[PDB]
């Protein structure tokens, strides 16, 4: 835009020519910015590629950073790590329930239908009704049949819809789901974040402090403390997921993993290194530069085949040892495992439930959808208790008259 | 006592909804070979109302296929939303969010 | 049933859609937009709404933790190779 | 007995919709930005029983 | 250490030769990489842009802080450069300063090398 | 089963040297070619 | 949005509304990114085929309101089989 | 514009053009069959579903279209085949009840080996 | 597609890391993973490029067998809409339901946790995976000459809640990191805007040049 006019561009055979044509000036500016983009690309490629030459790995663990505790491979071992948060198998569906509840809020898979339902209940003034359907009528009561019960339950839907709408309004107003139009995937992630971080929309209600900032009293002192102590665990789990995914991305290629986590319930830390499994060294790691990193399958085959097949060159003829190696050999040498075989001992906690699933075949129909779980406080036993207690309750209600 | 338990009143099986409201093609039935014998083990060994629904479906789509309708197009949703579908979706979202308490 | 493969086929693996994919489907179907009687094939139900009945309660959209089933299941693993060879 | 849902609805529906509605959550709570009864129940201090009982232990003191 | 241990262990004054060879190879590799990088035209554009930015920002900082400094003593455009070649805007005393500092830093390499190797 | 094996190129650090040079030098050519295409093959 | 590619973008993150402050700020930003990912909207783009197969009806309608036979009918059943696959349990596609 | 749309079209065009050039390379060296073109004629005819044969006869006897009436005729054939396949997916085929659907999607039955030979 | 669908997951390999069955700190321990492995609860093991990290896939207990539990989605139903179950009461060890026999469910119908695990640096030369593979693959059909017939023994069938393990190793060379970095969305949008302005200025320059 005629920026080469002011005073101080005289003396350049090409700039004075650019003075006479604005298009040359504008394409000069475009090229000037594109060359800088190219330079930035060159440099950042170099800077993310060169560090891979200087990375060396501890040779005893092979970059794992962690070795095995054989005492556990066959009240327990006390050398090898602290059990992780998910080793408790009897806590699985509970944690999954909490997490899927928290995930139900953020979800926008059914965004459009929820939106137009909110737009239908919102005004209720449009009413561009088309032509109503030829309406069926259900087979009347006193006809006990599964098809008939299906039909009667199908015809009892609008009044129940209004009833639940009374009990639980549109989720867009109870803010149980993410807001009306906070995000749609066709704007800019730049805009979509700003809308997300406006007012604590990055959390569900149950952890939001705006819901609780009004009441905190002498009674418990937990209403504003035991929700901050839950927000904290929430953010910790989110950060752990981010870290584990960075490690998975570094292991999808053959790179060394960036996050060195502590050992676990079957492994001890490598003694040679600190548990740090690798590092940068200023010496170029010739094996990566010359592409000799991985060990040629046949070599590993030979190694493992000669490690799993030890040899006994001495014979018990001269040497007075007729027993194999080990301890307590004299005591070492003192039902239906050959047919069905072993009984699996990891799943007794479901035995009871299965028995119930055999005592009540009707629970196997597609109309019932139990939440799930194992214990008496979860899943099938909840429905059984509800059914039995309600039938007894209202049968005793029949006893009043 | 009203808590997370679920019940048979929510029709959580799409084949029932389809064979009761949308699918009226009747089949030529024959002998089977796999069936649930005693002990409830799958081993190897109403029609007139749905006919009425069949006929009314044929009439309705015959009417809206020759361009006789308030709107205009063999195929378009007419915003007379079957509340049966809107209902299920609400029940599902509600139980999924209400799973909060089962601890 | 003795000479069946136990490795099903590259084909008979039906599709299963993740959450993002059911969202894509729900969008692309929500904004998707003489003869006489007894000429019909008796499948004259409304095409649009049964599609949403499918998308929200269909089998190919019913496992909430399906990541990419067709790809990772239409490849053969090491054990499936060892089993093919043995036949 | 005679708790909430059969007071508001009650004769609003048959006994079938009673169970039908009863199986979808206690009332409406933290998942819905509300303040649950059990969590609010701690936000109330003790009653006058506290008052004159502690006054009596004060007199004994 | 594992590096130096390996080249000491596997291959009459031979280990010192191997170690000198390793250190020279590594330094030369890094220097060759850097020179080959800045031998690309667009990377020269990149470094020129960063230099003019840092010059202007240092000028701002200098003005501000020197002015507040002699105040405490009282107590007690861009395009003209960005579109012109590099050497016509920079003086020569600057590069002479760079060269003098370099020379003064490394002028004791021969004596140190000789003393190190010879007992 | 008919098993087939490659030629396995015994040298290993003479079989790999030139291909590694290419692995290191070609990205620069790809970046330069892409940017050259956009910034000269259009606004000549 | 104009600093999406470089690292300088990082300094922008600290400018919107037992351990120190920068820690909890970073963790809030991380939670923001995870939450934005969790909304299941990432895959929808204007140029998919899953979006082009159900939008050919409307575009055909408005455009008409604006060995060949085998080719046509087989193209029809090909697009229909594609919709069968992307819809529910189809068996070979 | 929108490279995300250009790249798939680019590769599709590449491979389809290569297929065309290969077909040309095969029709000149090995000239086309004179009568087995009827073999392929009928064997691409046989897999046309029944819901399309209604226009095939309408394609034989004159009253096909001008060019536009068929292009709205076979549309409803496509659509009824579509809904029929949907019903075969969900409620099964014409000679197949829910037990047999559970049999088929559980992969319970083996392919008949005795009947094979 | 047969070509494109492949090539696309080479360039876009970071989008295909599992994001569905992994939620928070979803690690298990090496002993917990070993225990789950020995008793046949792991459906799919996915060993990664460096061979020092794995993603265990474990079905939800009710989605493992074909029991008609009312927590599995009603995939398979009778005419009278009752889900099917495939129990067999173990004539050798009755009175204990957990030792009964039942068919396993198709892998594309399981709900699955996807746990993370770091393997030790001596996992391959200890032979745990080899022991498991050999134990599970060394049993099959038989011919019984006493009763003259083919026979699938009981020790070759799956009890309740047990599945068959599928080990799958990934290829490090199937990653293509350079192109995934080169064609990133931000670089894509920059390329597009630059090309737009380029074609604009070319046609505008020729417009003003024919206008002379
Ligand atoms: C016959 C006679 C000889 C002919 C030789 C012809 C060329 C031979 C070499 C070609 C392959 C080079 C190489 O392997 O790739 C190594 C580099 C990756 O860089 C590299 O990437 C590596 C990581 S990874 O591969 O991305 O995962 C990394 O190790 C390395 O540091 C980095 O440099 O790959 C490329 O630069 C070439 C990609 C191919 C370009 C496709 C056409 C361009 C289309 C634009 C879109
Ligand atoms: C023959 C030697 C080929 C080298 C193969 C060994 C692998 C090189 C990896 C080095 C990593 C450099 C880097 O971090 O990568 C970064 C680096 C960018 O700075 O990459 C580059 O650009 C690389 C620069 C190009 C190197 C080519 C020069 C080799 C040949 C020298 C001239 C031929 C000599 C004259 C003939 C002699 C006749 C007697
Ligand atoms: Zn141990
Ligand atoms: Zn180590």
């Amino acid at each position: 835009m005629g920026q080469f006019y002011s005073r101080e561009f005289d003396g350049d055979p090409y700039v004075d020519l650019m003075r006479s044509l604005p298009e040359r000036e504008l394409v000069w500016w475009a090229q000037k910015v594109i060359w800088l983009a190219e330079g930035f690309t060159f440099v950042d490629h170099f800077a993310r590629t060169y560090p891979r030459l200087l990375q060396h790995k501890c040779q005893r663990c092979k970059g794992a950073g962690v070795m095995t505790c054989p005492a556990c491979l066959g009240g327990g071992c006390r050398v090898c790590g602290t059990a992780c948060a998910w080793d408790a198998e009897s806590e699985w569906m509970e944690r999954w329930g909490e997490w899927e509840s928290r995930l139900a809020y953020y979800d926008k898979a059914t965004g459009p239908l929820m939106d137009e339902w909110y737009e239908d209940v919102l005004n209720a003034g449009n009413l561009e009704e088309d032509t109503p359907p030829v309406e069926d009528d259900p087979p009347g009561p006193e006809v006990t049949g599964r098809w008939a019960e299906h039909d009667r339950a199908l015809h009892k839907d609008k009044k129940r819809m209004a009833a639940l709408m009374r009990r639980w309004g549109h989720p867009y107003d109870a803010d149980a789901n993410l807001g009306y139009q906070i995000v749609d995937p066709t704007a800019s992630m730049g805009e979509n974040v700003w809308n997300m971080a406006q007012v604590y929309n990055s959390l569900p209600p149950e952890l939001n402090p705006l819901r609780t900032q009004h009441l905190a009293d002498r009674g418990g002192g937990n209403t504003q403390a035991a929700v901050e102590a839950a927000r904290s665990a929430f953010d910790a789990q989110v950060v752990m997921e981010a870290a584990l995914l960075q490690n998975l991305e570094a292991a999808a290629q053959d790179l060394p993993k960036p996050h060195r986590l502590p050992p676990t319930a079957g492994t001890v830390a490598c003694n040679e290194c600190g548990g740090a499994a690798w590092g940068y060294s200023f010496f170029p790691n010739t094996a990566v530069m010359f592409g000799l990193e991985r060990p040629f399958w046949g070599d590993t085959l030979a190694r493992l085949s000669k490690y799993w097949n030890p040899t006994q060159v001495a014979d018990p003829a001269r040497t007075g040892q007729l027993l194999p190696y080990g301890e307590g050999g004299l005591r070492r040498l003192l039902a239906l495992e050959a047919v069905v075989g072993k009984a699996p001992a990891t799943t007794g906690r479901y035995r009871r439930d299965l028995e119930l699933l055999l005592a009540h075949p009707e629970l196997r129909d597609g109309a019932l959808r139990v939440p799930g779980g194992w214990g008496p406080e979860g899943g099938l036993q909840t429905y059984l208790r509800g059914q039995q207690e309600e039938q007894a309750r209202m049968q005793r209600r029949r006893d009043l008259a | 006592l009203t808590s997370l338990r679920g019940s048979k009143q929510f029709l959580n099986s799409l084949t029932i909804l389809f064979k009761h409201q949308k699918m009226f093609k009747k089949k030529t039935l024959k002998a089977h070979k796999w069936h649930s014998d005693t002990q409830g083990i799958f081993r190897k060994h109403e029609e007139s109302s749905l006919s009425t629904r069949l006929h009314i479906q044929k009439k309705r789509k015959a009417k809206k296929q020759r361009l006789e309708t308030r709107r205009q197009k063999k195929r378009t949703r007419f915003f007379p939303r079957p509340v049966w579908l809107r209902s299920r979706m609400f029940l599902n979202f509600l139980t999924e969010r209400n799973k909060y308490y089962l601890n | 049933e003795l000479m069946r493969s136990a490795v099903p086929a590259p084909g008979e693996v039906p599709n299963r859609n993740s959450r993002g994919q059911v969202a894509e489907q729900v969008r692309a179907i929500l904004d998707q937009y003489k003869a006489k009687t007894e000429d019909m094939v008796d499948d004259a139900f409304t095409t649009e709404v049964v599609e949403e009945a499918m998308a929200l309660f269909g089998d190919a959209n019913s496992v909430k933790t399906a990541w990419r089933t067709q790809e990772v299941l239409r490849e053969l693993s090491y054990t499936q190779l060892w089993a093919l060879v043995g036949e | 007995s005679e708790d909430s849902v059969e007071q508001e609805f009650g004769g609003d529906y048959s006994e079938a919709s009673l169970e039908y509605i009863r199986a979808l959550g206690p009332k409406k709570g933290a998942p819905f930005a509300e303040v649950d009864p059990a969590e609010q129940a701690a936000a109330l201090p003790p009653s006058q029983a506290e008052c004159e009982a502690a006054k009596a232990v004060l007199e004994n003191y | 250490s594992a590096i130096i241990k390996s080249i000491n262990n596997k291959t009459s004054s031979e280990k010192e030769t191997m170690q000198l060879l390793l250190m020279s190879s590594s330094i030369l590799l890094h220097l060759c990489a850097i020179i080959s990088l800045v031998s690309i035209s667009q990377v020269r554009c990149f470094v020129k842009f960063h230099l003019i930015l840092l010059y202007k920002l240092s000028n701002v900082y200098n003005a501000i802080l020197n002015q507040l400094s002699n105040k405490l003593q009282k107590n007690l455009g861009f395009l003209v450069e960005w579109s012109s070649d590099f050497i016509t805007i920079i003086p020569e005393n600057v590069d002479i300063y760079i060269w003098n500092v370099f020379s003064k830093i490394y002028r004791t390499i021969p004596l140190s090398f000789i003393s190190t190797t010879l007992g | 089963v008919v098993v087939d094996t490659g030629v396995t190129e015994d040298d290993r650090l003479r079989a790999s040297l030139l291909v590694q040079m290419l692995r290191y030098t070609v990205p620069f050519m790809v970046i330069s070619g892409l940017f050259w295409m956009i910034h000269t093959w259009i606004l000549d | 949005n104009n600093t999406q590619t470089n690292a300088f973008n990082q300094n922008l993150w600290w400018l919107l509304p037992s351990i120190p402050t920068a820690s909890k700020n970073q963790i809030a930003l991380i939670r923001l990114n995870w939450a934005l990912n969790k909304t299941n909207i990432n895959t929808f783009t204007d140029y998919s085929k899953r979006n082009n197969l159900w939008t050919t009806q409307k575009l055909r309608n408005q455009s008409k309101n604006n060995n060949i036979f085998s080719k046509k009918i087989i193209s029809k059943v090909k697009q229909k089989k594609q919709k069968l696959n992307y819809m529910t349990s189809y068996l070979n596609v | 514009p929108r490279l995300a749309a250009v790249m798939p079209d680019a590769v599709y065009a590449l491979v389809q053009g290569t297929h065309k050039l290969g077909e040309y390379a095969h029709d000149l060296v090995f000239p086309p069959t004179p009568e087995d073109l009827r073999k392929l004629e009928q064997q691409v005819n046989a897999t046309i579903p029944r819901e399309f044969d209604r226009v095939r006869q309408r394609y034989a006897e004159g009253k096909i279209a001008n060019d536009e009436q068929l292009s709205s005729e076979l549309e409803d054939a496509s659509f009824n085949w579509y809904r029929r396949q949907l019903r075969t997916s969900v409620v099964g085929a014409t000679d197949e009840e829910l037990e047999d659907v559970a049999v088929r999607k559980l992969r319970l039955e083996p392919p008949a080996l005795q009947a094979s030979l | 597609a047969i070509f494109w669908n492949k090539l696309l997951d080479r360039v876009q390999y970071k989008e295909n890391l599992p994001q569905a069955g992994l939620v928070g700190d979803m690690r298990i321990s090496y002993a917990k993973f070993l225990e789950l492995l020995k008793d046949q609860r792991v459906k799919r093991l996915v060993v990664y490029g460096d061979m020092r990290t794995a993603v265990v896939e474990v079905p939800h207990p009710w989605s493992a067998s074909v029991l008609g539990h009312p927590a599995t989605h009603p995939f398979y139903e009778d005419s009278a809409h009752n889900r099917v179950s495939m129990l067999r009461p173990n004539p050798a060890a009755p009175e204990d339901v957990t030792q009964w026999f039942c068919a396993e469910m198709p892998e594309w119908d399981m709900e699955k946790y996807r746990f993370y695990v770091d393997l030790p640096g001596d996992f391959w030369e200890s032979g745990v995976l080899q022991r498991h593979l050999a134990a599970q693959r060394a049993e099959g059909a038989v011919w019984d000459p006493a009763s003259g017939q083919y026979i699938l023994p009981y020790r070759a069938q799956k009890k309740v809640f047990q599945v068959s393990t599928e080990v799958q190793l990934l290829d490090p060379q199937e990653s293509w990191d350079f192109l995934g970095w080169l064609l990133a969305p931000g670089r894509l949008e920059f390329y597009e805007k630059a090309a737009c302005v380029a074609i604009a200025l070319r046609v505008l320059g020729i417009v003003i040049a024919i206008s002379t």
